[PDB]
């Protein structure tokens, strides 16, 4: 299929968050 | 990159450093979108008015790096460049309309935690997330401040920087600049009455403006640093190549070549 | 003030 792309193996992947993503996350909701 | 902080380790994965080889100098940012495509900006290669205009030969590209000087010798990987690709209408005389490049790497490299691909958005994606209001997030080696004292103050950083940035409403854009401003382009940063600050500087140009999805988890590279007045001035704003409404140029690129 | 690298890549 695709290629896998835009996950991380050091955060998306580990189920980890960087320090100010989620500052880009709460803009969608406003 | 203006008021942003220190990237952690890993954090962008998909950025590049366009190195010159004599001087070796810091030229540009980039980013990684398969194993041999990397995107820029054109103007990093080729500026006329500069007598700038630069060979696969006069370059190298460097991936998974941290630090801004060290060769990161377990992480980082070196290529030689096969070709350079430039858009065909990119406008230098007039506004740095189509600013973007494609160059493909002499071999493919191998990922590793420290480099993966970021993708490229399709309608939906570009759709949805590019509206005004919404932050992206810049990355890049370039310059903490516009200007500073000589020999003293700090210049540029040590490890990669970071900063996240909302997208504009176009008329906000037009009336900040004389320039002549199309639909191949958007602008980022906050109004002067918003109280946060940050932009991109000499050196991020060529680096991605990226957007994460909520709903597939993705990175996706929206934009690419191109232009601005200054860095961080009030009522000034950084202007980013629209990835999406090339995309098809990148596509025949990539198929034929 | 870069580190050097392996001067295969720079020749
Ligand atoms: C040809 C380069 C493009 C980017 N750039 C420029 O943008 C120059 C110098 C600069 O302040 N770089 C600083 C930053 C470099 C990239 C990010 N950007 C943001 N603030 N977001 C500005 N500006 S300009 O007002 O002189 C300008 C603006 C638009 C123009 C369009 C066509 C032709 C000349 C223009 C010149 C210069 C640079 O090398 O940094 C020169
Ligand atoms: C820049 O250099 C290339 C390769 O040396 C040459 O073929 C091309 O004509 C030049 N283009 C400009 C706009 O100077
Ligand atoms: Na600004």
């Amino acid at each position: 299929g695709e290629a896998d792309c835009g996950l991380r193996p050091l955060f998306e992947k580990k189920s980890l968050e960087d320090k100010t993503e989620r500052e880009l996350l709460e803009s969608y909701i406003d | 990159i203006v008021e942003g902080s220190d990237a952690e380790i890993g954090m962008s994965p998909w950025q590049v450093m366009l190195f010159r080889k004599s001087p070796q100098e810091l030229l540009c940012g980039a980013s990684l979108i398969s194993d041999r495509w990397v995107l820029t900006a054109a103007h990093c290669l080729l500026y006329p008015p500069w007598d700038k205009n630069f060979t696969e030969n006069d370059l190298l590209v460097r991936i998974g790096k941290h630090s801004r000087t060290r060769y990161e010798r377990n992480i980082e990987k070196i290529s030689m460049l096969e070709k350079i690709y430039i858009h065909p209408r990119y406008n230098w005389r007039e506004n740095l309309d189509r600013d973007i490049a494609l160059m493909k790497l002499k071999k493919p490299v191998a990922f590793s935690d420290y480099i993966h691909p970021v993708c490229l958005p399709d309608r939906e994606t570009a759709a949805s997330l590019l509206q005004a209001g919404y932050k992206g997030r810049v990355t890049g080696w370039g310059n903490l401040k516009e200007t500073w004292t000589a020999n003293v103050g700090k210049g540029q950083p040590s490890v990669l920087q970071v900063v996240n940035l909302p997208i504009v409403e176009r008329p906000v854009c037009k009336d900040s600049t004389r320039i002549r401003i199309t639909d191949n382009m958007f602008c980022a940063g906050y109004k002067p009455d918003e109280g946060k600050r940050g932009d991109a500087c000499e050196g991020d140009s060529g680096g991605p403006f990226v957007m994460k999805s909520p709903f597939n988890n993705r990175w996706y590279q929206m934009g690419i640093v191109s232009w601005g007045e200054g860095c961080d001035r009030d009522g000034k704003y950084g202007f980013y190549t629209h990835v999406f409404r090339l995309k098809k140029w990148i596509q025949k690129v990539i198929d034929q070549f | 003030d870069f580190e050097e690298i392996p001067e295969e890549y720079l020749q």
